[PDB]
């Protein structure tokens, strides 16, 4: 268990080339004699993969980054690859996936594991009675809080040692997306000395494991042998490479099996194959696309401020204003973090009409006004663009173009007092339909008849303000809901309020992924002679995209120049002639290459 | 570039455009078909003859002065005085089709058309035949018309 | 006649750049404004309007 | 703690458990994640009870100032407001029409017709066409075959 | 084109006689907490919400 | 509004702010009583012992 290995020899992390390896069926759909362009996580062709082995002084089962997904390939003889551990911190502090083979069953368990630094499975002491049977199970010390378990049917694996070339090739695509673990397995017989076999195999989906965990790291199990740290390692190898969101062409044959694939991102040649939608490129020149410069690092720049916005003075306030006259509090020069509102959590309905709530942390807003008042429970739906009701149709209206968030929660536990709470009124009778965001405090007597009311109540004369009955015993439809309507202009002005997203260092003269006052994009930041007026934040071009921003912390005007510039051509003879290509780069000198 | 023009520098958008499929390919297939025939249009007009004819150094035309329509070696590109006027009366883009990224990045000309087109994925392909070569096709067709009469179009220049 | 060939080709390319400021019915013509505001479900509705246009 | 995909294809089902899950003074058996360091990807379960660090000082796995145990409980009482009353919720998630379907609703299958134009329904996929035997062999995980037009060329009975 | 209308509507589903565990899912005694939530694979059954 | 009740108000074919400016041809009031959780089942395309039956 806790016993580490001794004879392990330190060797440099050598690398290997995978030729077509990493291709799998993207879906369960059958396709025959077609060339299908797909976009998914794939191992790029001719990508640099990793060189690992088990041998009598090199034994390698290191922690490896999972990233978006990994491609596994192992040339095997004695079945030395027993499985994997998939997790984040690889400890009991988190939940980790364990896929192993204990020779009897295939054990897939998602548990909380006590994690050994060197997991393995041993085979012991053959001599007479050739054996080849397991003894110790070393992969984990303890497994608790198991949320998933899979135990396959009993089978007898052949564990006997082999010599010479590897007779088995086990290829696996490991990717975890949306708490959903996809495994793509392919097994083909091979004859190979070392490195990785040059060829093509289309990996097929094995199972789909609903593990639902985070997997930033993984290890591979291995087998140990000797004629408990003094064991040895049987001869084997395994190769790890990282999936990337690459576009492939997939050539299906008559049967349906994928014969060959083309990675569109290899070179300008393979991109021509993707545009032409054929593996045979005719002799000539083909325009592919411009020369794309991927952003080096993601840059975030927000207006520094250490104050949290008054979530206590707005949402936790003692008494809200009535709906007819509703308090409008300007929210400025603070950090808007709705994680604080979770400590004491209320909101019954949360609706952001102009934005998506998941972007409220990544995005921030210019002029924020908290529209706060109390209404009857059934009238909260009446707060929305285009609604009608004694709230919407009379006293409190929202714009048709309204960009903001509407927030409401039950005040019954507070605003309901004994026999009734009459401090919260509403406008029952209004002469017209007031424009959005308009407060009417006028108590003048409404005239429902033809006779002038002269400012006194009477027949067809009604005082415009009425009260809601508030009792803790009222139906939930009649129970008061506090409601806060957050209104903002967005991305078109300077933003004083910005959420709890820490700003990063500012990078110039390099392609980066930039975030300014919630505006995300990819471009090159450079100093400019543009001088924005004090009210101007983002500059824009003819294309209406943002040409220049203003650094919110220190005042400066940074031009945003789009990355991925200049034309690229492919000069090649027919692929039947040669695969050598000449790449003409228009609009450039010889620099990028 | 119809991936670049539609979705600028954006992965989320480009993944949505790939659902539209052959639309991006069929637009460039038609634009390439234009780019090929425009080099073919120039090929059909200015080169009707395989041989490049030049006027002999000794000029006796019978009084006819062709020095205005004949190329001038004094200019960097050999051109007639009229072809020099024809090139100066038609305004084109910047000299040469190579515009550096640093030229657009290092200095942004306020409302600059050519850079803004290129950052939006609009690229101007250079013609297969330079104006220096076109001047040498018209020179060959003119030198044959002067010296050989009309016989150079029906066969060897006589 | 030949200046018109240069003008129409430049005008058509310059117009094609001006075509990008059109909202196409989407909330904004800027692709980065939609990605920085709306979730992919709400962005795909807005982006597909930009892509179609 | 519980996130759903942006592309999520499925059904969300919820109903009041107040008549059951609310016990006397409170039901603390149902917890929730108050403090999470990041936003976990959809369909991701976080069972980690490790103390959340809200401050700059390392919590070292014990509660204290700016150190909060990540799991908190909902107060469950039959007298709570309906907003605070517990709702049982079942979220049904599925892939659809792109794979073989083991679960199929109470729609009785009919006889199979070949070499005649019919209105066919296979694993919920409805369409009009002529069913004929084929030499196509689907892999064990393959259900519907498709053509260049992306429409379904062949199914598996 | 020459349109051939479908003669009859054909329905073909994977035969199975078991109803899906609507009792074991919706009528279950105690659900898991929200932070750690039970995920039950529903397979090889008939999903009928009329029973609910 | 004098005695105000409605918990949910949804106009599928029109916008409620146009109900005063716009008027309608053949109006039928479909009136009945259902359980509280079944009101969502009244809508185009819903399923439930109300909608489904
Ligand atoms: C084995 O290697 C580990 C490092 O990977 C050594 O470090 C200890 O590992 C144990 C868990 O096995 C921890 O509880 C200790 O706190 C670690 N100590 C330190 C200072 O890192 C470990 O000493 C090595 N020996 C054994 C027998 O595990
Ligand atoms: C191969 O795997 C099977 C399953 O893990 C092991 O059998 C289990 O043994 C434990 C011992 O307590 C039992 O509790 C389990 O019930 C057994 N399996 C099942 C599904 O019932 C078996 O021991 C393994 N063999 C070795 C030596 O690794
Ligand atoms: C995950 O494991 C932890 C600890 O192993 C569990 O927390 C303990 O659960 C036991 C049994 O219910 C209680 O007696 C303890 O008081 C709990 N606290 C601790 C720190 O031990 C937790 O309930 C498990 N949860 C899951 C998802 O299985
Ligand atoms: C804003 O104020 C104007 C002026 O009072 C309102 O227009 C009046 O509307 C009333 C009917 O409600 C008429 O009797 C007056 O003759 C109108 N005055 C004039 C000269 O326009 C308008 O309706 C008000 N708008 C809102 C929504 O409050
Ligand atoms: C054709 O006409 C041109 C232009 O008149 C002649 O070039 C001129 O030659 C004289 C000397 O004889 C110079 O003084 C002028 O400056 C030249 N003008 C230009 C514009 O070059 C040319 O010599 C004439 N050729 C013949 C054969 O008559
Ligand atoms: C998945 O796990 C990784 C690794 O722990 C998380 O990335 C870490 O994020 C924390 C902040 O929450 C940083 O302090 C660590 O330095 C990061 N580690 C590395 C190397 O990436 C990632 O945030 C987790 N994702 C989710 C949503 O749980
Ligand atoms: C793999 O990457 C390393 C740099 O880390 C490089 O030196 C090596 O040549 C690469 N191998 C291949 C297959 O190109
Ligand atoms: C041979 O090995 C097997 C498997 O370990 C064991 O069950 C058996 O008792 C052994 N027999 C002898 C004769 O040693
Ligand atoms: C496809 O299937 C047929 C029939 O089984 C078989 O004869 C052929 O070899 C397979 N491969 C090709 C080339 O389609
Ligand atoms: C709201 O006020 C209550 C009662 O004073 C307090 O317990 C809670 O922490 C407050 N919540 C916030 C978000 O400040
Ligand atoms: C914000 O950061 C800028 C540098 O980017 C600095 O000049 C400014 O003083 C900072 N403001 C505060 C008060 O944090
Ligand atoms: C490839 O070239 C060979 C030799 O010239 C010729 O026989 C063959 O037809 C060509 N094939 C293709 C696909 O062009
Ligand atoms: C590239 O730059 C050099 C000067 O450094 C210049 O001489 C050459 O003509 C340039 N080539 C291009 C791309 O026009
Ligand atoms: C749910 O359980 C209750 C109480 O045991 C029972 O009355 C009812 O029939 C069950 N409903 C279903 C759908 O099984």
């Amino acid at each position: 268990q806790c016993v580490n290995l001794t004879t392990r020899t330190q060797l440099p992390p050598a690398y290997t080339n995978s030729f077509t390896r990493g291709v799998y069926y993207p879906d369960k759909v059958f396709r025959s004699s077609v060339l299908h362009s797909t976009q998914d996580l794939f191992l790029p062709f001719f990508s640099n993969v990793t060189w690992f082995h088990a041998i009598h002084k090199r034994f390698d089962n290191p922690v490896l980054p999972f990233n978006d997904g990994v491609y596994f390939a192992s040339t095997e003889k004695s079945n030395i690859i027993r499985g994997w551990i998939f997790g984040t911190t690889l400890d009991s502090k988190t939940q980790s996936l364990l896929i192993v083979n204990n020779a009897t069953n295939v054990v897939i368990k998602v548990c909380e594991f006590q994690f050994c630094n060197d997991p393995f499975l041993g085979v012991y002491y053959h001599k007479n009675n050739k054996s080849w049977m397991e003894s110790e199970f070393r992969v984990y010390s303890s497994a608790n809080n198991c949320t998933f378990e899979y135990v396959s049917q009993p089978f007898l694996m052949d564990l006997e040692g082999k010599q010479g070339n590897f007779k088995n090739l086990r290829e696996f695509v490991f990717k975890n997306i949306d708490g959903y673990f996809k495994i793509y397995s392919k097994h083909t017989p091979i004859n190979l000395v070392r490195d990785l076999p040059q060829g093509f195999s289309a990996l097929e989906p094995l199972v789909d494991l609903p593990i639902g965990i985070n997997i930033t790291r993984f290890q591979t199990l291995l087998a140990l042998h000797r004629s408990s740290s003094g064991w040895t390692a049987g001869a084997a190898a395994y190769y790890v490479g990282y999936l990337q969101p690459r576009t492939f062409l997939l050539k299906y044959n008559e049967n349906g099996t994928i014969t060959d694939a083309v990675d569109c991102a290899l070179d300008p040649l393979s991109e021509t194959k993707c545009t032409l939608k054929s593996f045979t490129v005719e002799k000539g020149i083909y325009q592919t696309s411009n020369f794309r410069v991927q952003p080096t690092e993601s840059i975030v720049r927000f207006p520094n401020i250490t104050n949290l916005c008054p979530f206590g003075e707005v949402f936790n306030a003692t008494r809200f204003a009535s709906v007819y006259a509703w308090n409008r509090k300007r929210i400025s020069n603070c950090v808007a973090d709705y994680s604080v509102l979770y400590n004491s959590a209320s909101f019954s309905t949360f609706k952001c009409y102009g934005v998506s709530p998941t972007k409220l942390n990544d995005l921030c807003f210019t002029n924020v006004y908290a529209d706060s008042f109390v209404i009857r429970g059934d009238e909260v739906r009446q707060i929305a663009p285009g609604q009608t009701g004694k709230i919407a149709d009379y006293n409190y209206k929202l714009p048709d173009d309204f960009t903001g968030c509407v927030i409401a929660w039950n005040s019954n536990n507070l605003d309901s007092k004994v026999g009734g709470n009459y401090n919260y009124l509403y406008r029952l009778f209004r002469k017209s339909n007031l424009k959005p965001f308009e407060r009417d405090i006028s108590t003048e007597i409404y005239q429902a008849g033809s006779t002038p009311c002269n400012g006194v109540e009477g027949f067809n004369c009604y005082f415009p303000l009425q009260s809601y009955g508030f009792q803790p015993t009222n139906g939930v439809g009649y129970q008061p809901y506090r409601v806060v309507v957050l209104s903002f202009e967005l991305l078109h002005a300077p933003a004083t309020v910005c959420g709890p997203k820490k700003s990063t260092n500012l990078v110039k003269n390099k392609c980066v992924n930039f975030n300014f006052n919630g505006l995300t994009g990819t471009g090159v930041l450079t100093e400019s002679n543009k001088k924005f007026l004090p009210f101007q934040q983002f500059g824009r071009d003819i294309a209406d995209t943002t040409d220049a921003v203003r650094d919110p912390q220190t005042l400066e005007i940074l031009d945003i120049t789009p990355c991925s510039f200049g034309g690229v051509s492919v000069i090649t003879p027919g692929t039947n002639t040669s695969n050598q290509v000449a790449v003409l780069y228009q609009d450039v000198n010889c620099t990028e290459v | 570039d119809c991936t670049m023009y539609i979705c600028g520098d954006s992965t989320e958008c480009s993944n949505l455009l790939l659902q539209y499929g052959s639309f991006c390919t069929q637009l460039n297939r038609a634009l390439t078909g234009i780019a090929v025939e425009q080099d073919k249009n120039t090929q059909e007009v200015f080169a009707q003859v395989k041989q490049i004819y030049k006027t002999p150094p000794i000029k006796d035309f019978g009084g006819f002065n062709f020095s205005q329509i004949l190329p001038d070696p004094s200019k960097p590109s050999k051109r007639s005085f009229i072809e020099d006027l024809l090139f100066n009366k038609v305004t084109l883009a910047d000299a040469g089709f190579i515009k550096q990224y640093g030229d657009c990045l290092g200095d942004i000309a306020a409302r600059d058309l050519i850079c803004a087109q290129k950052f939006n994925g609009l690229t101007v392909l250079p013609p297969l035949l330079t104006d220096e070569m076109i001047a040498q096709y018209t020179s060959a067709l003119l030198a044959g018309t002067i010296t050989s009469g009309w016989t150079f179009g029906a066969g060897a220049a006589l | 006649k030949l200046q018109d060939v240069v003008n129409q080709n430049a005008q058509a390319l310059n117009t094609l750049v001006k075509q990008l400021s059109s909202n196409f019915g989407a909330i904004s013509s800027v692709l980065n404004d939609i990605l920085s505001r709306l979730d992919p479900p709400e962005a795909e509705v807005q982006i597909d309007r930009l892509i179609t246009g």
